[PDB]
């Protein structure tokens, strides 16, 4: 049923995800979580994409409640928006220079992996093969 | 290419400055590298339009544009270093004028052609702020009576209005 | 009639334009996901249905306002309007 | 306070002080056309000129708020409403030969060309 | 020590950019990867989405949205015209004026049913006039200071603004076409700029914009710049299927 | 009131010896058509502002047949004639009413106005 | 120091007369004479740029307070 009021509510959550306070962003994130789990399967994925843009920056955070509601928003958003979109958000910071950022991205990618490890098989990038290893998957590009 | 943003307005932001640079032509650089203390605009800036005639006509246009409401001028980046130049060729352009009169000095004001306002076609006179009075001397000497475009030049020190 | 929907093997459908008088083959719009396609179909002038090697069928639609003629790795892209996990490799679609 | 004949001679646009443009049939017994009543402007106390587009697609009128109001003649729906003048917009005139050119005048002392 | 040896084990940003096959990506965050060849191949993969801006910054996420004055929230249209918003504004102003005393009194001798809820007005807003807001597609994270950012890379000539027209002397609106700007004048006079020779000026190197006027007064197109033999300055300054969706519900 | 007229243009006549009442032909629309344009559109932008009355304008009239001139009257006791095309200049100002002018009308040829 | 101002010129004094009267001191580079377009006459003054500054100085020495068209003119360095 939220498939009706999702549009009415988005510009208020984006409003409160551009800062107002810790608790402001903690709560807007909880709202995103529950909207996503409600609107699973009804096509309102453009709106949840838009709100991903605003939730994902809070990924580097410290306060337990804040980062925790953020992670919850990303599991909800994972079922509702699909695991491609979120693997793409999680691509570049897996192997990044800082260890705080490496660790948050491996926390996320772990939770994206545990649930729905089997979709990803068609979502992984193309990672070229150097000298003494083989890394491309020729299985997948047989023509037919 | 390099244009002096003079009367450079304080709050008139370099972003819309470059958007007007584009709305005129090759927006390649809009810069007002300011005081190392203030941050606000420093009265003269460098606007690079990577085409010379582009910057020339963009300057002729964005002069008198009401920057901070005030007319600010795009020019070449006052004890009477202005020279009167008559029998004037009406068939010139403004950057052509700057390059024809800038051979013996800078031009702190492009040649203001005293043309009639009823039409937009001149009667043959102008005045030009050069760099030096000896500059106006040398230029007005080499072009005293000499070969102008269609009506031969006649130049010297300018009157005051 | 004059558009191409190429479908590579891993990235996606990729909409390509043939401008005859300059005789160019130029890109304007592609997809935002990886999709190992096995076969696609046309539903209209802007909508393409795709199968996938892993089970799925999807329908992807160009936004309604595509600057068809012009001159990360793309300019403007298409959207996804349906997503279904059939359950087995779907090897041929057809509008009928 | 303001009446104009339509370009084809068939209709009178009478601005009525009750915030309505009333259409009378100019050749036919001077009967009011109850299907052609334009509402959604405010003209109480003002003599705001009404005019027609040359093709009769549109009706234009100024209001007491300085807005130009543009209705579709066919549906009677207000299509456009923008602030033209700072004060009351008194004159509104469509250019007889030009497809979009409208001239407005107001109690601000300005006359404005729109396209 | 171990840190010093691997720091020296690290390479130059030019080392990277020359090695790599896709050089757009390279940044010193990658040059500082313990596996920069990976890090860069990843960052150059398709469709992947880069880390937010703000891991470097010392300020937290939107504490930068703090300092400047911020407006509260603007409802959706279809809810302003559904007459529950106005209901709520009215009730608000009432109860902000009333004195502590009166709030306690309304709780007691209540104003029961001050305003009955209006149906089909609501149900039609939410079910008949609800509309897609503006959404941002995959990738465009919101960061603080986004409103400031200057906006560039419109090298296009036709790009004009209305304040641009006003403070340059040209027209705003439907006449931004039929108005050749004061720079197209010297485009016609001595040419368009020689780094936008891939730009054609409208009315000077392009044809008449819709219903333009030829003439030499203020408000026209003048002499479309042409050779003495008749060929214009460039270009032409004068001017010489079944998209139905398959599965759809009306 | 003392009747006075101010011409604001330097030249009363064009290069053919014709007054500013002569219907212009350099305009990209035929102002001698009796046929309306095939289809009108809604205006979107302000193109011009005739400034130069010192009080509110009370009526506006286009030139009959062709619309190339505009008469305006104002509470400043002045009537003004303006160009609609070209440089859109104030052509003439008529002075001689002791009080505000309320309305104006051309004759059918536009050679005279009341 | 090759350009000199010469005032007090009689209405008949022209560019050819000025060239003839100043040519004896040395070659002249330019002659500029302000005129009033409403009348078609000069304002009584002109600027002569000679090739040589020494020739201009000699012409200034010999021509200042001299007679030309029956009247005394003024000759000096223009700037």
């Amino acid at each position: 049923m939220g498939k009706d009021y999702i549009y009415a509510v988005t510009p208020l959550l984006e409003d409160a995800l551009m800062d107002r306070d810790l608790v402001h962003r903690q709560t807007a994130s909880a709202v995103v979580q529950h909207m996503s789990l409600g609107v699973y399967g009804f096509g309102c994925e453009d709106s949840l994409n838009h709100l991903l843009n605003y939730v994902w920056p809070n990924v580097f955070e410290t306060s337990p409640h804040v980062i925790q509601a953020v992670m919850g928003a990303l599991e909800g958003l994972r079922v509702a928006i699909g695991p491609c979109r979120m693997l793409q958000y999680c691509l570049q910071g897996l192997f990044h220079p800082a260890r705080k950022v490496r660790d948050v991205y491996w926390k996320i990618y772990n939770s994206i992996y545990i649930g729905s490890q089997d979709a990803l098989i068609a979502h992984y990038p193309r990672i070229y093969n150097d000298d003494k290893n083989t890394y491309i998957r020729y299985e997948l590009d047989y023509i037919l | 290419a390099t244009v002096y943003v003079g009367g450079l307005d304080e709050k008139v932001s370099e972003p819309l400055l470059w958007e007007l640079f584009l709305q005129a032509g090759p927006v390649v650089n809009t810069h007002m590298p300011k005081d190392r203390v203030t941050g606000q605009h420093q009265g003269y800036g460098f606007v690079e339009f990577l085409s010379e005639e582009d910057a020339d006509y963009a300057i002729k246009i964005m002069n008198m544009i009401k920057l901070y409401g005030k007319p600010i001028r795009v020019n070449k980046a006052d004890v009477g270093a202005n020279i009167f130049i008559g029998n004037l060729d009406p068939e010139i352009d403004e950057k052509l004028l700057y390059d024809t009169f800038s051979a013996f000095g800078v031009i702190l004001q492009t040649p203001k052609i005293m043309r009639d306002p009823d039409t937009g076609n001149s009667k043959g006179y102008a005045f030009i702020n050069f760099a030096s009075f000896d500059a106006s001397d040398a230029a007005i000497e080499a072009m005293n009576g000499q070969y102008l475009c269609n009506r031969p030049i006649t130049v010297s020190y300018a009157f005051k209005k | 009639g004059h558009r191409v929907i190429v479908s590579d093997v891993q990235e996606s459908f990729i909409w390509v334009r043939y401008k005859r008088n300059e005789n160019q083959l130029i890109i304007f719009a592609d997809d935002t996901y990886p999709r190992w396609v096995t076969t696609a179909s046309l539903l209209d002038y802007d909508t393409v249905a795709g199968a996938d090697k892993f089970g799925n069928i999807c329908v992807v639609r160009l936004p309604p306002n595509t600057n068809d003629e012009v001159d990360n790795g793309a300019s403007q892209k298409a959207e996804v309007i349906m997503n279904y996990h059939v359950g087995e490799t779907v090897l041929s679609l057809q509008k009928t | 306070p303001a009446v104009t004949l339509s370009p084809n001679g068939k209709w009178l646009a009478c601005q009525s002080m009750d915030n309505q443009i009333l259409i009378f049939g100019a050749q036919n017994r001077f009967r009011l056309n109850k299907k052609k009543i334009f509402k959604g402007h405010m003209v109480a106390g003002y003599a705001c000129q009404v005019d027609f587009s040359p093709d009769m697609s549109y009706v234009i009128s100024g209001d007491g708020n300085g807005k130009l109001n543009i209705w579709d003649w066919k549906t009677t729906k207000l299509y456009s409403r923008f602030k033209a003048h700072d004060k009351v917009c008194i004159g509104a005139v469509w250019h007889p030969h030009e497809t979009s050119k409208v001239i407005t005048c107001g109690w601000d002392g300005l006359i404005k060309l729109w396209d | 020590s171990k840190k010093k040896l691997r720091r020296m084990n690290r390479f130059t940003v030019a080392e990277l950019k020359q090695l790599v096959a896709r050089p757009d990506v390279v940044e010193m965050h990658d040059v500082t990867a313990q596996d920069p060849k990976l890090l860069v191949h990843l960052k150059a993969t398709r469709n992947s989405v880069p880390v937010p801006r703000h891991w470097c910054f010392k300020r937290k996420y939107l504490q930068g949205k703090r300092g400047i004055e911020k407006p509260p929230f603007e409802l959706p249209d279809f809810i302003k015209r559904t007459g529950i918003q106005e209901m709520r504004e009215a009730l608000q102003e009432k109860e902000e004026q009333k004195t502590m005393k009166s709030k306690m009194r309304e709780k007691v001798r209540p104003k029961m049913g001050k305003i009955d809820i209006d149906y089909q007005k609501l149900h039609d807003a939410f079910f008949k006039w609800q509309t897609k807001p503006k959404l941002t597609i995959h990738g465009d994270l919101y960061y603080e200071g986004k409103e400031f950012e200057t906006r560039l890379k419109e090298k296009k000539p036709g790009d004009l603004s209305d304040e641009l027209r006003i403070s340059l002397g040209m027209p705003v609106g439907p006449n931004a076409h039929k108005v050749p700007p004061p720079w197209l004048i010297a485009m016609q006079r001595y040419g368009p700029p020689p780094s936008y020779p891939n730009l054609k000026i409208p009315g000077l190197n392009s044809p008449i914009p819709e219903s333009c006027s030829f003439g030499y007064h203020a408000g026209g197109w003048g002499k479309p710049p042409v050779d003495e033999t008749g060929k214009p300055l460039y270009g032409d300054v004068f001017g010489t299927i079944d998209r139905t969706p398959w599965g759809e519900l009306e | 009131g003392e009747e006075k007229t101010i011409l604001h243009v330097k030249e009363m006549y064009d290069y053919q010896g014709r007054s500013y009442l002569h219907i212009p032909q350099d305009v990209g629309v035929n102002l001698r058509s009796t046929m309306p344009p095939e289809k009108c559109y809604l205006p979107k932008k302000q193109i011009h502002v005739w400034s130069g009355h010192t009080k509110g304008v009370s009526a506006v009239r286009l030139f009959p047949l062709s619309g190339h001139l505009l008469l305006s009257c104002s509470m400043d006791c002045k009537i003004k004639l303006w160009e609609v095309y070209g440089e859109r200049r104030c052509l003439r100002t008529f002075i001689g009413h002791s009080k505000a002018v309320r309305d104006i009308c051309f004759n059918t040829a536009g050679t005279q106005f009341l | 120091k090759r350009v000199l101002y010469v005032g007090g010129l009689a209405e008949e004094v022209d560019d050819k007369v000025l060239h003839a009267a100043f040519i004896p001191f040395g070659d002249i580079t330019d002659i500029q004479i302000p005129l009033d377009y409403e009348t078609e006459k000069h304002r009584g003054f002109a600027f002569v740029e000679f090739e040589l500054a020494e020739d201009a100085a000699a012409a200034i020495d010999n021509m200042n307070e001299s007679e030309l068209f029956g009247r005394t003119i003024r000759v000096n360095l223009a700037k």
